[PDB]
RNA sequence: AUGCCCCGAAACCCCCGGGCUACACGCGCGCUACAAUGGGCGGGACAAUGGGUGCCGACCCCGAAAGGGGGAGGUAAUCCCCUAAACCCGCCCUCAGUUCGGAUCGCGGGCUGCAACUCGCCCGCGUGAAGCUGGAAUCCCUAGUACCCGCGCGUCAUCAUCGCGC
RNA sequence: AGCGGGGUGGAGCAGCCUGGUAGCUCGUCGGGCUCAUAACCCGAAGAUCGUCGGUUCAAAUCCGGCCCCCGCUACCA
């Protein structure tokens, strides 16, 4: 029965901590949107995360893979009203990093200036520089 | 390896009427156009339409940093005003949905110097 | 307000776009924390000062939220802002960079305004930096005072980690 | 060529005989105190140890050959 590890999606699980907790360590799931999608699936979400089963398993990857298919509403998602698709959709792991990354280079490629601002590594949103955001060392005069 | 911009090509976007593409930028463009353009902007979208037609052709130099890029303004160069000149700036496919002053830094990349007599407690 | 000296077709009067918001770094005053003298979820209690016609808006309907469409009464001891928080009860977490902390960044939705990129404020999902109590030094305070907790007015089309008060 | 000695932050020593931080004075930078300067107090950067191996749970130094340096002597083309 009871399962010290449990690998949902690629990444290992506790299964001494609640499930709503344990789906946490994904990258891409928060605890509010790890209720949701307990709550979508059937599942109680204070049980422990050893308990689970292969098909509950796979269930909850089925989810992951298209949430609002399964009716997740459409506001709750990461990535809503994508940019080339046009679709809502939700990203974990590695496909989040690189639409990530493609997102800041595609603001690199017009030469924008929120572009410019990542490339220097200076603050994006508008914020005074003079007194904080100081990263380095004492110059002497 | 083609645009697209919610699934649509430049093409279906060109054949599109203003309020119908309102539907597809985000929310402060799509306020922005619903309450109507300036009449500077009118002006500078009359003069684009001319250039397009085959007419004006002139360089298209302009104050209004605050106009938001069209897709039928694709393909064309314009002298956006930094504060003290215009820059010229080529229309990509990309840009779809930004203001124009984005493409005109008004402001220097800072260099330091060595810090001058009073810029630490022991230096005044 | 005002003497003298200057400019007097510009150093006067208007309009457009920028800047005062830059950023290897030194300093002042503060806010948020470094968790159990707590964090989260559900439930239960008790104010005062002030302000309102370019305005305050109960009550009904739509929306997950921010918000949207109508709209009684009020020139006010009459109507409205206005059913505060710290506090108490029950359940989860049990000393861990964590269910502590929430900086930074991505996508999406809104309001004010002639205009939101430079350079505004609000909401949803995601991401998750330093910080584990602080050297030499140094500040405020003697009673409904200090500490802790929120609220009102000024500024104000929109914007409060501020000032003056409760 | 023979003999002897040591290579430790920017400088000068501890650090090996008795193995447990790479430590002590000066120096550079920053902050305190004062109306201000000097004196005085505090913090930080800076030598992964000069290469391999033997010892040890643990040392560089305890030892060994290499890297070059320093001192004395020999040395009649
Ligand atoms: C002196 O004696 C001389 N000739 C020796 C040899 S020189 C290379
Ligand atoms: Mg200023
Ligand atoms: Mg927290
Ligand atoms: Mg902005
Ligand atoms: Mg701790
Ligand atoms: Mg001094």
């Amino acid at each position: 029965d009871f399962r010290h590890i449990v690998r949902v999606a690629g990444v290992d699980l506790d299964g001494n901590k609640q499930l709503r907790w344990a789906l946490t360590a994904i990258k891409g799931v928060g605890i509010n949107f790890a209720t949701m999608v307990c709550r979508v699936a059937g599942l109680d979400p204070f049980m422990k995360a050893g308990y689970l089963t292969d098909e509950q398993v796979k269930k909850i990857e089925e989810i992951l893979q298209d949430p609002v298919a399964h009716g997740i509403p459409r506001w709750a998602v990461n990535r809503p009203k994508d940019y080339e698709t046009g679709r809502d959709l939700h990203l974990i792991t590695a496909k989040l990093d690189m639409a990530i990354r493609e997102d800041i280079m595609r603001l690199r490629r017009i030469r924008a200036y929120r572009g410019i601002r990542h490339e220097l590594g200076l603050p994006v949103r508008g914020q005074r520089t003079r007194s904080n955001f100081r990263r380095g060392q004492t110059v002497g005069v | 390896k083609e645009f697209r911009y919610r699934g649509y090509t430049l093409e279906q976007l060109m054949n599109m009427s203003l309020e119908e593409l309102a539907k597809l930028l985000p929310a402060r463009q799509r306020r922005s156009l619903k309450r109507g353009l300036t009449p500077e902007q009118k002006k500078l979208l009359r003069k684009i339409r001319l250039a397009k037609k085959g007419k004006y052709n002139k360089p298209i130099r302009t104050h209004c940093r605050d106009m938001i890029v069209l897709p039928e303004m694709v393909g064309l160069t314009i002298y956006v005003h930094n504060g003290k000149e215009f820059v010229p700036v080529e229309i990509k496919p990309e840009m779809i949905g930004h203001y124009l002053g984005e493409f005109a830094p008004t402001r220097k990349r800072v260099q330091h110097g060595a810090p001058g007599i009073g810029a630490t407690r022991s230096s005044m």
